[PDB]
This record gives C-alpha cells, structure tokens and sequence, in this order.
C-alpha cells in the first residue's frame, strides 16, 4: 500500500515537473509574484505599527507598564496562532482560499483597531489582526513554489523576500510622514479623540486590502487540485499558465500538449464538517511527524527556533540599548542646586533636567511654570501658592508642604514621593492620566530613521542570496550566513555609542538575511505538496514563539551587561548552524 | 421618664425634670447667637459645666438600666497631635467607678466601670478620609443605652452602631455630680459643642429613640450642612446630595446664561490625618425674605423667599421662563431689576406631607401660585443644568425615589478650617 | 510717563539665596530685599530700582541696565564682572570690598 | 657712627654697633622665608620686641640732635574701623617724655615729647584713593632727622615731605628700652612689617641719607611691585609704569598671535576707604632660570633666564622671530617645545651702567649673544604690542628718557586683599 502510494506520488511529481518545464517561466509567474509580494508586504508592514504608535498610544490611552509590553508583544502571539491555523487549513481548503480568508480577517480587524479607544479592545483587535496576518508567509511561499520548475527554484523563491523589506521601508516612511503631526485632533464625538497615529494605523492597514484585490484575480495552485482528486480545473489552470506565458513570449499559436494528468486517488452538518476538518488537519500535522519525516522536522524545529530567537532578540535589543545610552547621557547633564532660600517672590520659569536639594521656599507664588525632569528633594514649602503648573517627569521627594495651595496644576498624588502635606489644598486640577506617560518629540524621528537603516541593511544580502541561491546551495548559504551572524554577535562588544550600535545593527541585519532566505527555500522544498503549508505554518508559529521568548529575554538584559545577549545569541546561532549542516540537500530535485 | 434635661432659659441653664439639679457654669463657656441652646466648651480649666443631682437619683444599683442622649458637634482634627489622645468630655466617675463619655481621633467612646474596676467600652468610629462626611464638624445625635442584664448599645442618629455585653459587670457607682469639660486633651485649640443633654432611668428601645430624634430635630425649620439654623442674608455654598462631586456654577449673566454643575471638587489633605473634599467651591446662594412675617432671620418650613446668586461678588436673582419647551426648563441668574414677571418665588421645604424630616428642597412657583416644581438638575448634551420641573412632584406623589431635588447649604465654618 | 509710573510694580521684603539668574525686568521697584551668594548672569534691567536692599557675596555678570538705580543699597564682597553698572547708578549706596572688572563702554551719565 | 643696628643672624637678631644692646623677642613674631631680615609684627600682646640700650647712650640732653632710619610695610586699610585709629608702632616714651613713631589711616607720624609735656608732630600723609600707589602695601624707606636748634624733618625714600621747628622744645628724655609693638590698635587683624632699623646721634644730611637709601636698596637684586625679592617659578602679573592702566593679554596661540596691552583696569572700592585699581588683571609671567648658577630662588641682576606666559592655566614661552621687518618686532607666546631657534634669552636688568638703581627691565637677546634689546610696547594700528628693540638702548646711550622699557611684577599678596 505505502509503496503504491509512493510510486503514484513520484509519478505525479515527475509529470508535474515536466508540465511546468513545458509551460516555462514568464509573465504569469511574475504577475503571481507581484500579487504574493503585496501579500508579504502586508506582513512586513504589520510588525512595526504598534512599536511606532506606542509613544502616542500611552498618552492617548493611559498605558502603564505591563500594558506597553503586552501591546508590543501581542502581534507575535497573533501570528503564532494564525500561522498554525491557516497553514493547517490551507492544505484542505486551498492556498488561495485560506490566503483570502486570512488577509480579510487582517484587513477588517486592522481597520477596527484604528477607531478603538480602549486598551482591551485595542489588544483584541490587534491580536486578531496578527492572527489574520500570521498565515501569510507559509501560504505565500507554499503557493508560489507550485508554479516553479526545478531549473531555477531557489532564486525565484528568494526574490520573493524583497517585499518584506519593502513593507518595512513603507511603514518607516509613513511613520515619518504621519505620526509627528501631533496637532491633528479631529473630533467625532465629545468623549472620543482621533490623533495622527490612528491615521498611521489606517494607512498601514491599506496594503492588506491591496493584496486582497490583487489576489482575487489569480488561479488556485494545480498541485492542490491534483492531490485532492480534482483533475479538470488543475488542467485548466496549467493551460492558462501555458497560454499566458506563450502569448507574452510572442508565440500565441502553439497548443497545450498535455491531455491527461495522473491524479491521487481519493478513498449538525456544520458540526460534522468542522469535526472532519479538525480530523484530517490533525492527521496532516501528525504525519508531518512521521517515520519518513521525523529527522527533517526536528532539524527544522531547531533551526527555526534558534534563528528566530537570535534575530528577534537582537532586533529588539539594539534600539533599547540606544535608548539606554541616550538616557545615561541625559542623566550625565543634570544640574544640581544644593540649598536655596527664596522668599516672597513671584515666579514664572521653565526648568529642565535639574535637581533642587534642600531648598526653603516661604510665601512664594509659582504662577505658570513648566517642569521637565525636575526633582525637588528635601525641600520645604510654607504658605506657597502654585498656579498653572505643568510637569513632565517631575517629582517632590522628601518634601514638606505647609499651608500651600495647588490651583490649576497637574501635580497628581503620584508626583509626591515620601512627601508630607499639611493643610494643603488642591483646586481645579488639570485633566491627566493617573500615572506617568512620556512625551517624545524629535526623538521619534531618529527612531524611524534607524528603522529605515535596518531595512536598507537587508537590501544587499537579499540580492546576493537571490543571485547565488541555486549556484552554491541551500545548506551552504544557510550555514555560511549563520556563521557571520554568530561572528557579528561576538563583535557586539566593540560598541558603546549610538552611532556604533546603529552600525552594528545594520551589519547584523545585512548578515542574517541570507540565512533567512535559505531557510525559507529549504523549508519549501523539504516537504511534499500535501503537507507543505501545514509544516511551514507550524514552523512559522514556532518562529513567532521563539520571537516572543527572545524579545522578552533580550529586553530584560538592557542596561545590565553586554555579555548575556552576546552569549545567548552566539550559542543559539551556533546551535542553529550545527543543526542546519546535517540536513539533506534539495538543490536539484522534483518538488516532493 | 427623664431625670435630667439641661435646657436653655433666660441667660441660664435649667432642668426640665422635676428634680432641680444644681447647675454651675464657668466663665469661659460660650453660646451661639442664634441657637443659644447649644453650648461651646473649649480646652481650658474655667470652661466647665457642673450638674449636681439629688441623692435619690444617684446611680448606685446593679440591676438598674439607664440611658443618656445628647447632640454633639466635633470640629475636624487637623494635625498628628490629636492622634492617640483619648480625652474625656463628660465625666461621672468617682472612686474609679461610673460612666464616662470621651472622644478620640475619629472616635466617640462610652465607658462603664464597676466597683471592681472592670471596664466596658462601646465605640463609634467615623473616618476622616472620606470625601464628604456626615460626622465631621456636623451635629450628631448620640444615644447610649445600658441594660445590665443583656448588653450596652450605642445609637448614632437613631441607628445602632455597636453593642457590647455587660453581664460580667458588677455594681456600678455614680458621682453625685456630672462633668462637662475637655479632660486630658493635649491640643490647646480643641473644643466641642453640645446641646440637649438628657438622662433616662430605663433602656430605651428603637421606637422611643427615633421618636426622640424626630422630636429634637426641629423638623419645621430648615437646617444647613453643619446642622445649624438656616438664615437669610447669609452666603451658602450649595451641594447636590445625589451628585456631591460637583458644585453650582454659572457661565453667562442673563437668560442666555445657564447655571450648571461643574466638577469635580478639589481636596483638602493633611497626610495621614484627613483627605476630605473641598466644600467652599462654587457660587454662593443668598436667601431673601419675601412673604415670611417672622421677625427672626431663621428660615422656616413653607416660607416663600427669593434666591440671590453671588457671581464675582455681585448678587443676581433666580428666575426661569415659565413658557418654554418641556417641563424641565433651565434656571438662570439675572440682574435684580430685569426679573419682571419671570417665575422667581420659591418655597422652602424641609419636611414632607406626612411630617417626616428630610433634606432641604426648593419649589419654584409663579406669581399665580402654580407650582413650576422642585429645583433640580438634568443633563443636556453632557452638561447638567439646573431645571425646575414637576417630574419630582410626580415621583413624590407616586412615592418614587426622586433624583436631584434635595440640596445642602454649606456656610463657612471655623471647625472645618478650609482656606477660601 | 505718568501712565508708565502708574503701572509700576513694587516688591517688598524679598529674600533670595544661592540662586542663579537670568531675567529681564521692566518698571519695578524692589524694596528691602536681601540677596546672599546669588549669581546674576546676563540680566536686562529697564526702569528697575532697588531700594534699601542688601547684596552679600553676590556675583553680577553681563548686566545691562537703562534707567536702573541702586538707592540706599549695601554691597558686601560682591563682584561686578562685564557690567555697565557705573558709579552714577549707585545713589547713596555703600559698597564694601566690591570689585568692578571688565566694565562695558558707556557714557558717564544717563 | 651707628648706635643701634638690628640685623638678622642665625635664628636671632643682633646689633651691628659696638654697644651690645639686649634684644628679646616674643613667641609670636614671624619672619619671611626668603627675606628673613624683615620682621612681621601682628596685633597681639606677645608680638613684642624689646631692645635695651646702655646708660651711656640714653638720650637725656637738650642740644643733642639725632636721626633714625628704617623700612616699613603697611597693608591696606579695609574698613571704617581703621579711621581715626591712631596707634603706636614704636615707643620710646617714659614718664611722658620721648620720641615715638606711629601709624594712622594713611599717615605715618613722628612725635617728640619733652619733660614739659610739649608735643611736636611730623606727619607723612599718603592717599588711599589713588589708582596705583607707591606706598600702599609697598616697602617705604622712612627716616627722620631732629636738630634741636633748627627743625625736625621727615624723609620718605630720601625726599623731603615735611619739617617742623622744634626750637621751642626743652629737654627731652628717652627710655632705656625701646618697644616694637602695635599699641592702641582696635583692629584685631592689623599687622606691619619692619626692617633695617638704624639710629644715629646727629642730624643726617641729604647726601648721607641718599647714600644709606642706595646701600640698603639692594640695587643688585631684582624687586617686584611690593618691593620683595623676585623669585623663579612664581606667577607675576605685569604692569607697565608708563602705561599703568593696561595689562598684558594674548589673543591667539603661536607666532600668528600677538601679546598686547589691553585696557582699562578695574577698580576695588570700599566707599570712602579706598578706590584703588585692580592689580590682579592680565596673564601671569613666570620666570625660569636658564644659566644662573646660584642655588637660591632669588633673581639677581644680569641673569639670563626664560619667561613663561600663563594662558588658560597653561605655560607658554616668550619668543620672537629675529629676522623680520623693522627693529620694533612683535613678541609672542608659543608652545614650549616648538620654539626651535627663536630668541628666548632675556637678561634681567635692575641697576644701570653707572650703578644707579632703577625699575626692572628685560633685555631680549639671541643665542649668539646679540642684543635684540629692551622689551617694550609700541602702537601698531591703535594696538599696543610688546616689542623688543635696540631703540631703548639707543636712548640709554644718549641719556634720553626711554618709553616702554620698564616693568613691575605683581604677585598675589594678602596685604592687598583683592579677590582673584
Ligand atoms: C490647619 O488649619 C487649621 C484651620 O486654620 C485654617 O486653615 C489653614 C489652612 C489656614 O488657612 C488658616 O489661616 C485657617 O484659619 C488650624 O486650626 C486653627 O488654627 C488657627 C490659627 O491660624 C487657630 O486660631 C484656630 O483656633 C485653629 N482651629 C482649631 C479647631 O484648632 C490648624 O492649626 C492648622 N494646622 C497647622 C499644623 O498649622
Ligand atoms: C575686605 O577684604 C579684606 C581682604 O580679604 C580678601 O578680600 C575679600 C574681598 C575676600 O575676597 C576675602 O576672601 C579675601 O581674603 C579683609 O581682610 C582680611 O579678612 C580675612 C577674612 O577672610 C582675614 O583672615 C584677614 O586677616 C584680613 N586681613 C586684614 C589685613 O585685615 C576684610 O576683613 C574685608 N572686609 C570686610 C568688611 O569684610
Ligand atoms: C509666565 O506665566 C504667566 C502666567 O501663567 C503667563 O501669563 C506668561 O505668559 C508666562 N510667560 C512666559 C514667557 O511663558
Ligand atoms: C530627608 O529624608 C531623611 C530620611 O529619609 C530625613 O532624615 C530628612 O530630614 C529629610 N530631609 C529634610 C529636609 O527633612
Ligand atoms: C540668559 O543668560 C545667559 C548667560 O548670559 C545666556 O546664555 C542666555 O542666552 C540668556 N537667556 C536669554 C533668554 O536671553
Ligand atoms: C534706607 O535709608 C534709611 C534712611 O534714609 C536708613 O535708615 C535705612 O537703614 C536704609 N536701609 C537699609 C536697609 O539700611
Ligand atoms: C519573509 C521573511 C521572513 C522569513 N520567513 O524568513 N523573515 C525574515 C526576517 C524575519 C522574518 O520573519
């Protein structure tokens, strides 16, 4: 039984390769390439939105700690769920159908997230958008792979990873061109407010609907039809491919010579259908861990987890340490004023980055003053008067207030740390969040710039991989790029300034992209068409879980030491390279 | 059934009961000008009230149950000196045996001590961290009952607060004289106010206690926030009981301007002592007599008065346009000669139809004696304006829970100590 | 002129100690002040008059003043560096151990 | 011919004259480290010097003329407590008869008292409001002569200042002991310095006193502004005598930068006590020994040394390009190693060819021992630049008045009291 099935599968694969060779490469392949590139650009865009809008969403939504982190990390959980779900579903419902469903879910919930005002609702909408976009990469690659002959498969697949960086640069550009306009305060309903970051969210949701519009005009993969016992329409899709290719070439007169194609023989209602779908989806998932594929699957798990952990940990680590260096430089420039008596003086002033220690203020009035990162310590205020006071990162530690009045100020009770108030009155307090939120100005711009550089760093290596994918091989390029990634991880010690870390981030980003391209190609060619999408989706979900783990671990280690991240990244990358070097070679074979 | 009842008379304090207990008053004991029947005791040695009963009514039994009742007004505690400073206000012990009423920071304590020096304590505790309190600087009706067989109970404003068994106590002796002075208070600026002290030779039940509370409440006279008498020509800040976190404010002068409830109120804080809310926020309401023939300044029930409104230290007048859309029509403050024939007569209501005492309310009525209705508040596009409607009267007739037709009058008080 | 004199502010009994300053003042009279170990760097003073004041161990740098006077003022151990506070701007004043350095160019009178 | 001559020796003070006057000193008398022969007297009781002469030399005659000489250094008077505070520094009065020298605010007074209580006073007055003084905190050579028949005269640095007839005075007695102590000073932080006290039993003429001044001036030793000894490795501010309102300053580092005279100087004022000019302005000129074989740090005449300039607390070196346009060529300060063969040697000159003492001058010379000439200042485009040229030597040869070749060295001193 198994021998007959294997022989039938081999015959089908060989005849499909012959048919694809007869059809050839041409306009249809490039059109599908651009459509699936839009689909992948949606995924590339999706990963920057919350990171770019967090500085505004914290003020506009009163975000504390453990809410910024979960908001940042929720997109990866969404894709972890979505990749597995849509990968399992696509092998039974079709590549194009599940791609349409997932992209529609992504578009709808990304549109909804732009108008949501709460935090839990925003979390839910963003998690569902991540679920929708999680199934893009597995389905896109396993769908484009079934229209390529064995002659040039590595290069034609590796050219498809350009669109991820394209989406990254698009997100960075629109973040630069939309977010900084804090003035925009469009008002639709008194209790609600719409700022520029919601416009940025909408514009970032646009490429997904563009991808859906492009995908609506493409045919399903003939291999999926052939595996499911569905013959005629697979033949029509191959005929369409051949006709389009030959009409584009300039010979619209030859005839599709293929007449018969070998086909795999096939051997309350809603509940039954759902139960059956779960049934053979679980069957495909388990047969991925079968006797024929159990070593290969474990190598895939190891390589995917290691590279995802290292890459995502370092990618989230670099900007965090840039921020830490900026913060330490800011704390270097702090002025200190020890001992200060001011009596019977009226005031307006603006103070930034100062520490007033042991002051004595009696019968002063502080009318209309702004305080950025100003700390008053061990001070004594007696019969003072505060009015029109605005304060960011301002605290009153160890201070004593006697018979003082706080009129029209934003001095909320969290700014009085270990302070003592006696007979003090708060009147007409300004509107504000119960906790502290940080405002970012031009500091956002550089962030966007840095992000752009990272995406640009990806640009060279892609081309190199795209030019050598078939020439050297999948295993060699994977191991070679992992080796330079480990070396770059070791070289992290020689950097302690912002420019140095920008250069280091660019170097690592430009080095690891060849490894990622080779891993994508190897994952595509290592599985037969009846579990390609299931296995790819499972491995992508593993990648997203490793991304979550690496992000948490590497963000926990910022400002402590620079030996834990280097050690972790180098160990993980060495393990991944070692596990990748012991894989089978698929450079020349029939897709099976 | 009353043994002692200290009441005011012509420049002295007498006893309503037929026992003629001797009374001695110190030279620094004060009286309120309007309500002289309430007595102020300060923290000095000469501020003392002595009441000497007869030998036939001195508590010296063991099976004898007895009760006491009074009204007390305690100012706010302002600093940490008042903390852990249990001080006696009413003393009736002798040879370490008797009953004693004392006050601590946010506490009213009743103590019984027998001849065996066994101490029983019943405590009413009120918080000083509340936004708006019913006990801080406000008149409280305290009643204490002591049944020697079962328990000893305390009642604050007619409702039970605490009950401690006293069956273990033996014979309790009592002094021939009763004290009224602040004994053992370290604060030199700490005083109390007390009125209507009564003693009974039996344990009073709930019915008698509510009857006494209602009788001594003077339900026919309007009361302000602190519980005193309401007076004409005095500025009062205004508080809505259903919405106590917003104060009355105005935006523009005239019919085109509307009075509304702006919020939230601020706070007055002394760390680890009090975190109250500001009561001196908003626009003051002055009351002017129109048809009341009474010579005194005290506002009574069913009085027909006018309401001036103090904006920027200028007195305007309450009025509304009777003929407009809906029943819930907007009230406004306008120049006093501009009023013309606008509905400006208001009737002050304290007790309901049955005579049950409730909070102050205002009934706007026209020149024709037609009830526009009770003055309240309603929300139009998220702004709560003062509206005079008969909907409140409809709910009163249906015995339904009215929303926003009850007000409170807060004048500046020295026991509150909030800076204006 | 008379209207200008009407809008003049007056600040009595003003104590400042160990404070650094830049400010621009116009049409003010500060009476009975007490300044100790204050540094006054780069201040513009138009029609500002200090009366009955006391400056002790103070420091003035880059001070420019038009129609500014120090009448009934006492200076102790103070340093005037890069200032145009010439000798006609101290009316019935007492300087003690005070140093004038790098005086700005200006006319001998107002 | 001298009767008393107090001269320093090995950790003591001796008398050069052959009379063996007893000398005793206190435990609080201080001595300068470099110039021990000068003695510091502070306002205390133990700061005392007693010198006892012999009975054969005690002044007890009436026709006996006598004179004395000394060097005195008086710091600046800082506060009003020094006004009208006439205090005695040297007293020889017993039984209200004798001679006494004393100091007042800007005053040095010589007083003679006979047995008939008659007082004769000779006063030298120096102002304290001058911009640059020759007497404030600077060494002053003070002598008096007393001819009992004609007059009594005061000489400051060898010049007549005041004279007063003393013919009316009778017999003047003198004490057997002479006192060196500040007596009658209300200022607790007041001190003086004194040195080279000599006494003569006749009235000295102009020639002898000028010879004494020249002999004790130490004309072969360099002197700074205060009159002390010039020393190496000590920062000195620069003063031009003919242009005393400007100080040496730099603009750029190297040959391209020029050292010029910037003005005007500041002032130090204490409201009717002093209105002096600031002497702590400019750049400091350190002196480094090059070929002087003397072990001590004192700078002598005809010494060949180098000059460092302190710019932003960094020491540069004097140099000029020997070969360029004109003789009035520009001097500059450059980094210490980068001089190369540029002329650096400067010869210190204090006494002239004939031996007459004059103020300090610096003579720039090359490595070949060719005289570039005396360092001076010349005006290029209204800017006074430091120029070394032989024109000053040409005027010296012609016995003309040189213009710009004289300098004064001002170190930081505690007798001036200016904040730096
Ligand atoms: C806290 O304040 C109370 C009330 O005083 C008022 O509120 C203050 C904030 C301030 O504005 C005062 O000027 C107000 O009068 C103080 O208690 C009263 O203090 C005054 C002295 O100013 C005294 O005459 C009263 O008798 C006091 N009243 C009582 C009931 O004690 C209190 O002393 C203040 N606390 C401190 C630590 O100063
Ligand atoms: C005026 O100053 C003199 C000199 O002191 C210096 O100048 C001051 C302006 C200031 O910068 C000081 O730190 C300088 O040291 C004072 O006279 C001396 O005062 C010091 C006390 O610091 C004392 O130790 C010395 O013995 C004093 N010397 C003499 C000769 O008296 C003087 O006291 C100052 N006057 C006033 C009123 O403060
Ligand atoms: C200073 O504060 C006052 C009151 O808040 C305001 O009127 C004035 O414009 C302020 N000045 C500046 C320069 O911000
Ligand atoms: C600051 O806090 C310390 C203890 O934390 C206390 O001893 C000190 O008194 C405080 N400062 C002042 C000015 O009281
Ligand atoms: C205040 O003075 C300082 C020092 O002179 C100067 O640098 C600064 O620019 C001044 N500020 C303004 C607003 O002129
Ligand atoms: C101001 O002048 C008066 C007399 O003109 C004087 O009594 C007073 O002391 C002066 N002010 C001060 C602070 O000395
Ligand atoms: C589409 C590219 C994708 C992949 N599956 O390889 N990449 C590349 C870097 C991180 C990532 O998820």
């Amino acid at each position: 039984g198994e021998a007959q099935r294997r022989k039938e599968r081999e015959e089908l694969a060989q005849q499909y390769e012959a048919i694809l060779r007869e059809c050839g490469h041409g306009r249809f392949q490039w059109t599908l390439y651009f459509v699936l590139g839009l689909a992948l650009m949606a995924d590339g865009v999706e990963v920057f939105v919350v990171g770019f809008v967090l500085p505004s969403a914290e003020k506009d939504m009163c975000l504390s700690d453990s809410n910024k982190g979960m908001l940042g990390l929720i997109v990866y959980l969404g894709m972890m769920v979505g990749a597995f779900l849509w990968g399992g579903l696509a092998d039974r419902l079709g590549r194009r159908q599940c791609l349409l469903i997932s992209l529609s879910v992504n578009s709808v919930f990304a549109f909804f997230s732009s108008f949501v005002q709460g935090y839990g609702t925003f979390l839910f909408c963003r998690l569902l958008s991540g679920v929708g976009i999680g199934g893009s990469i597995p389905i896109v690659f396993s769908y484009f792979s079934e229209f390529l002959a064995q002659e040039k498969r590595g290069e034609h697949l590796s050219w498809l990873c350009m669109f991820w960086m394209i989406g990254g640069v698009y997100a960075a550009a629109m973040a630069w061109a939309i977010i900084p306009h804090y003035g925009w305060s469009f008002q639709m309903g008194s209790a609600y407010q719409f700022h520029s970051w919601r416009v940025f969210v909408l514009v970032c949701a646009f490429p997904s609907v563009f991808a859906i519009g492009a995908l609506t005009t493409q045919p399903e993969s003939p291999r999926f039809f052939l595996e499911n016992g569905k013959h005629d329409e697979a033949w029509m899709v191959l005929k369409q491919v051949h006709d389009t290719n030959m009409r584009a070439k300039g010979h619209p007169e030859r005839v599709f010579s293929v007449t018969h194609i070998k086909t795999i023989h096939q051997e309350q209602r809603w509940g039954v259908r759902a139960l059956s779908l779960g049934g053979q989806v679980w069957g495909n998932f388990l047969s991925c861990f079968g006797p024929e594929y159990r070593r290969i699957t474990l190598m895939m798990m190891g390589v995917w987890f290691t590279m995802s952990f290292s890459y995502y940990g370092l990618t989230v680590w670099f900007p965090d340490m840039i921020r830490h260096l900026q913060a330490v430089d800011y704390a270097s420039r702090t002025k200190v004023f020890p001992g200060e008596r001011v009596e019977h003086v009226t005031f307006n002033f603006t103070l930034e980055n100062q520490i007033h220690r042991g002051g004595q203020y009696f019968n002063d009035k502080f009318i209309g003053l702004r305080l950025k990162s100003v700390s008053f310590e061990d001070s004594l205020f007696e019969e003072c008067y505060f009015e029109d006071v605005t304060s960011s990162n301002t605290f009153f530690r160890n201070c004593t207030f006697i018979n003082t009045v706080f009129y029209n100020t934003d001095l909320f009770e969290y700014k009085f740390v270990n302070s003592r108030l006696i007979n003090s009155t708060f009147l007409h307090n300004k509107e504000g969040c119960p906790l502290d939120v940080t405002g970012t100005g031009e500091g956002a711009y550089m962030v966007y710039f840095v992000s752009f550089l990272g995406t640009l760093a990806v640009l060279p290596g892609n081309i190199v991989s795209a030019l050598l994918m078939d020439k050297i091989g999948r295993l060699r390029m994977l191991a070679g790029s992992s080796v330079m990634s480990c070396v770059s991880c070791f070289f992290l010690s020689f950097g302690n300034s912002e420019s140095a870390m920008i250069a280091l981030l660019c170097l690592f980003g430009g080095v690891s992209i060849a490894s990622w391209n080779a891993l994508d190609v190897l994952t595509v060619e290592l599985y037969p068409s009846d579990k390609r999408t299931t296995a790819f989706g499972f491995l992508n979900a593993l990648c997203k879980l490793a991304a979550v783990l690496g992000i948490s671990i590497f963000t926990s280690f910022v400002g402590i030491t620079k030996a834990a991240p280097i050690l972790f990244a180098s160990a993980a990358l060495a393990l991944g390279s070692s596990l990748a070097l012991k894989l089978p070679e698929t450079r020349g074979q029939v897709l099976q | 059934t009353s043994i002692l009842s200290i009441v005011y008379k012509k420049d002295d304090l007498i006893d309503l009961s037929r026992y003629g207990a001797k009374i001695n008053i110190g030279d620094r004991v004060y009286y309120d000008s309007i309500d002289k029947n309430q007595i102020k005791l300060i923290n000095l040695e000469s501020s003392t009230i002595e009441v000497i009963l007869k030998n036939a009514i001195v508590y010296n039994s063991m099976y004898e149950n007895f009760s006491t009742s009074f009204w007390i007004k305690i100012p706010k505690y302002f600093s940490k000196i008042n903390l852990n400073n249990e001080y006696t206000i009413i003393n009736c012990i002798e040879n370490n045996s008797g009953w004693k009423v004392s006050l601590n920071y946010g506490e009213i304590i009743w103590t019984l001590q027998d001849n065996k020096q066994n101490i029983q304590r019943v405590v009413f505790k009120y918080s000083q961290m509340v936004n708006i309190s019913d006990y801080i600087n406000r008149w409280i009706f305290v009643t204490i009952t002591n049944n020697r067989l079962t328990k000893s109970k305390i009642y604050i404003n007619g409702r039970l607060i605490d009950q401690k068994p006293i069956s273990n106590l033996g014979n309790i002796h009592a002094s021939n004289k009763i004290m009224f002075k602040l004994d053992g208070c370290r604060d030199p600026r700490r005083y109390i106010m007390i009125k209507y002290f009564n003693l009974f030779d039996k344990e009073l039940n709930e019915k008698e206690i509510k009857d006494l509370y209602d009788s001594q409440s003077n339900s026919g006279i309007l009361k302000d926030f602190w519980g005193n008498y309401l007076q004409y020509d005095k500025p009062y800040y205004m508080l809505n009981l259903f919405d106590p976190n917003k104060y009355v404010d105005v935006n523009n002068i005239g019919i085109r301007g509307y009075m509304y409830l702006k919020g939230p109120r601020g706070s007055v804080v002394t760390t680890n002592i009090y975190l109250n809310s500001t009561l001196y926020e908003g626009t003051k309401f002055i009351i002017k007599k129109y048809a009341s023939g009474n010579e005194d300044n005290i506002v009574r029930n069913n009085d027909r008065v006018y309401i001036n409104v103090v904006v920027k230290n200028k007195e305007y007048r309450l009025a509304t346009n009777a003929s407009q859309a809906g029943v819930e029509k907007i009230l406004s403050a306008l120049e006093i000669p501009d009023v013309g024939n606008l509905s400006q007569v208001v009737v002050m209501k304290s007790k309901d139809d049955q005579g049950i005492r409730n909070k102050c309310k205002m009934n706007l009525q026209d020149n024709n004696g037609n009830d526009i209705g009770f003055i309240g508040f309603h929300l139009y596009d998220n702004i709560a304006k003062l509206v005079a409607s008969n909907w409140y009267n409809r709910q009163v007739g249906k015995a339904s829970r009215t929303f926003g037709c009850s007000w409170e009058f807060i004048p500046v008080d020295d026991g509150w100590g909030e800076s204006s």
